[PDB]
């Protein structure tokens, strides 16, 4: 469409305008936008200590994994143009993912409105194809234009590759294309652990879309479920071990898995892992590193259980909790759940505290260079202050999230028994 | 370089024995500039570059200060590992152009 291609161009300038800027170094190095997992000086590095024969996994300074040592071994050139044109791919992927999920919501209404399943004066609440002609634009407009986005890929981070993973697998997923989908999410849990929570999402989109009600007695289901997850789990141990073969040794499963898993860095961050961890009793560092990564994997199931019927949802909402619990948080990450705000966006009546939340968000993300910069280079304030601020982050994140879910719940109830 | 040492034989009873102590005294104040010795051919200096606590260099400065003869050395660094190194960013500058060691 001639709007997409006109946003595309807009943030593709953008994007470039940046790279030309001398703001390219500052934004390279913060501590909010690139982290050791994603950060591109560490590729370069690994880059280089291939080149005098020490393993890149052999040091503290390389976490990334062998595909991306591939992909930039051939691509150390053109990085920039690499970057912007994943950004463009991840803004592509959702527009027509969105899209379609536009068209299949609509006919799931058209159908319990023809059944007359809702309540007698709902007319309010009944979504028009008016309201939805833009959404799948402004889906990709939230993502191109977002500062986060742009931040993260001006510097030149791998989150802009694994959030174009992530949105290729509910691309795929809400295309059918389970065959795919598993293909994208085994790539997206191979860059970061955390994402394979997103398998009951897609395992319960596809079934949905194949008409299999999902049922304990039901032995489609159980069918389905089978080769959904013997794909993925094969894809995913494929490229395992064809990935082992490029330094030939297993050190590369340490020093990314474990990384992510036991949090050796304790480097600043958005995230709430990196004070805990350096301010910490030795005797309990164990259950409490357990209990954090368990935190993230905690959810799934009962969002499951709750969000059964409503599987796109439920994927927003665990993008949105790997994104703030994760063990290194990016606001990459945190801005690939930001760009189905305009999806959910119907639900702004029953959003409460909406303008608080979103000014605290803009607040806290503002305050983050502000306070780093005093507490790093100006030496006037300590550690306290930017893990005040990163603990008002989350709380504004996890609030915002809860809201929107109390708004769809809401909206739930008043279509089923009625809005007066 | 040619030096010329006194020797103070203490095995030696003509020198010092039962009799007497020996208490060596010599005369040295800072020499003029114009007889001050020549800076060694070999020196250096070792330094950090930049400011926060963030990110930083170290920095070596070696000198040679022979007027006509280049000789190598080995520049040995033992960092430990909070000091975090990228080694692509070593970078060996000498007369301002770059320079390539010829074992790393
Ligand atoms: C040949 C085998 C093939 C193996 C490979 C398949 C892999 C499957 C893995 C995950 C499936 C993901 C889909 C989850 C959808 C859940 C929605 C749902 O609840 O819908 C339910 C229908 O129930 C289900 O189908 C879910 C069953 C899944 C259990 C699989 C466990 C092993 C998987 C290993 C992972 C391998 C993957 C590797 C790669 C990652 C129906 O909900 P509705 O809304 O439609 O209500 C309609 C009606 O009312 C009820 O009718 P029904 O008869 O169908 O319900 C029976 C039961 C359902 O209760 C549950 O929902 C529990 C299952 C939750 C899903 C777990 C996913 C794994 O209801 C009852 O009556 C029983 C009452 C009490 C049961 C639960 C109470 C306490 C909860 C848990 C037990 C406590 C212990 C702690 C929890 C740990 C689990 C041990
Ligand atoms: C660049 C380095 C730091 C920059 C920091 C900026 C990063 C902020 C990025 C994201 C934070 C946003 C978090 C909440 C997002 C809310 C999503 C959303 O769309 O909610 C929308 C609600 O929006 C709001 O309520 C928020 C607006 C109120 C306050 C924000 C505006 C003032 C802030 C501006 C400050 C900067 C101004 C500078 C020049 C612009 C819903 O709108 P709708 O549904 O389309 O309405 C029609 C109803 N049918
Ligand atoms: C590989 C996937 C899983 C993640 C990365 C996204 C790719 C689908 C994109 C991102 C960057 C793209 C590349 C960006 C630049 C180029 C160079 C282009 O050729 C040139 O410009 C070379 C000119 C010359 O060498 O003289 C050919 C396409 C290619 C390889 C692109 C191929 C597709 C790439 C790898
Ligand atoms: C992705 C899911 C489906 C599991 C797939 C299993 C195998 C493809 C991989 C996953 C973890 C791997 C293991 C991870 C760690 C090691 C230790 C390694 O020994 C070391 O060099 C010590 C490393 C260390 O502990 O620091 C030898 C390979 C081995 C057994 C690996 C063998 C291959 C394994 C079992
Ligand atoms: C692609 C996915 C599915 C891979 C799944 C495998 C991981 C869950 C495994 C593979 C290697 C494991 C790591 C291998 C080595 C260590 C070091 C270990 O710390 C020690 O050095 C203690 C050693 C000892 O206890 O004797 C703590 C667990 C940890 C991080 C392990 C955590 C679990 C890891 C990441
Ligand atoms: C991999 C997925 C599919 C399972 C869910 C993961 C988490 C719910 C839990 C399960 C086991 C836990 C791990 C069990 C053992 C260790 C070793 C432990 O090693 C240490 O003691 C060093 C870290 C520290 O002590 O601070 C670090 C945490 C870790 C990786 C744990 C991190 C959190 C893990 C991965
Ligand atoms: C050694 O001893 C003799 C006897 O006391 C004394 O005359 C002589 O001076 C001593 N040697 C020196 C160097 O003074």
């Amino acid at each position: 469409a001639a709007p997409l291609v006109l946003v595309l161009v807009v943030a593709v300038t953008v994007r470039a305008a940046l790279f030309r800027s001398s703001l390219a170094e500052f934004i390279s190095e913060r501590v909010e936008v690139v982290s050791p997992l994603s950060s591109w000086k560490r590729v370069v590095e690994g880059l280089s200590l291939l080149d005098l024969g020490v393993s890149p996994y052999s040091g503290a300074v390389f976490h990334e994994t062998p595909l991306i040592i591939y992909l930039f071994h051939f691509l150390i050139d053109y990085a920039e143009l690499v970057f912007m044109i994943t950004d463009a791919l991840t803004a592509i992927a959702l527009y027509f993912a969105i899209q379609d999920f536009n068209k299949v919501v609509f006919k799931k209404q058209k159908l319990l409105l023809e059944l007359d399943q809702y309540a007698p004066d709902v007319a309010e609440l009944i979504r028009t194809p008016m309201e939805m002609r833009y959404i799948p634009l402004k889906v990709a407009l939230f993502y191109l234009l977002n500062p986060y986005t742009i931040l993260s890929c001006v510097a030149k981070s791998t989150c802009a590759i694994n959030n174009t993973l992530i949105a290729f697998f509910i691309l795929t997923t809400i295309k059918g294309s389970a065959f795919l989908s598993a293909i994208f999410l085994a790539l997206a849990t191979y860059q970061s652990l955390y994402p394979l929570t997103l398998f009951v999402p897609g395992l319960l989109y596809l079934l949905q879309r194949q008409y299999i009600p999902v049922k304990m007695k039901s032995k489609a289901f159980w069918i389905f479920s089978w080769e959904y997850a013997m794909m993925y789990v094969g894809s995913l141990v494929v490229i395992i071990c064809l990935s082992f073969f490029l330094l030939s040794s297993w050190d590369f499963i340490p020093a990314v898995y474990g990384f992510i898993l036991s949090v050796p860095d304790l480097t600043p961050n958005i995230g709430l892992f990196w004070y805990f961890f350096a301010e910490m009793f030795e005797h309990f560092s164990l259950f409490f590193v357990c209990v954090f990564q368990i935190n993230v994997f905690f959810y799934t199931i009962p969002l499951a259980i709750k969000l059964k019927e409503h599987p796109i949802f439920f994927m927003f909402i665990q993008i949105a909790v790997i994104a703030i619990f994760k063990s290194y948080p990016t606001v990459g990450d945190v801005a690939l759940y930001m760009a189905f705000f305009p999806v959910w966006n119907h639900l702004y009546r029953f959003l409460r505290n909406i303008f608080v939340l979103t000014c605290i968000i803009i607040v806290c993300s503002l305050l983050f260079p502000v306070l780093w910069h005093l507490w790093i280079y100006a030496g006037s304030a300590n550690s306290n202050f930017f893990y005040a601020i990163t603990l008002t982050f989350n709380v504004g994140q996890i609030l915002l999230i809860s809201d929107y879910f109390y708004a769809f719940l809401r909206r739930e109830y008043y279509l089923t028994h009625g809005l007066y | 370089t040619r030096k010329t040492y006194a020797i103070y034989d203490l095995l030696d009873t003509a020198m010092i024995n039962n009799s007497r102590n020996l208490n060596i005294q010599l005369k040295w104040k800072r020499p003029p500039e114009n007889e001050a010795p020549p800076v060694p051919f070999l020196h250096a200096q070792r330094y950090v570059s930049g400011y926060g606590l963030q990110k930083g260099e170290l920095s070596t400065l070696l000198y040679n200060t022979h007027p006509y003869r280049a000789f190598p050395v080995l520049l040995l660094d033992t960092v430990p590992w909070y000091l975090r190194l990228y080694v692509h960013t070593l970078t060996i500058t000498s007369k301002g152009k770059e320079n390539k060691p010829s074992y790393i």
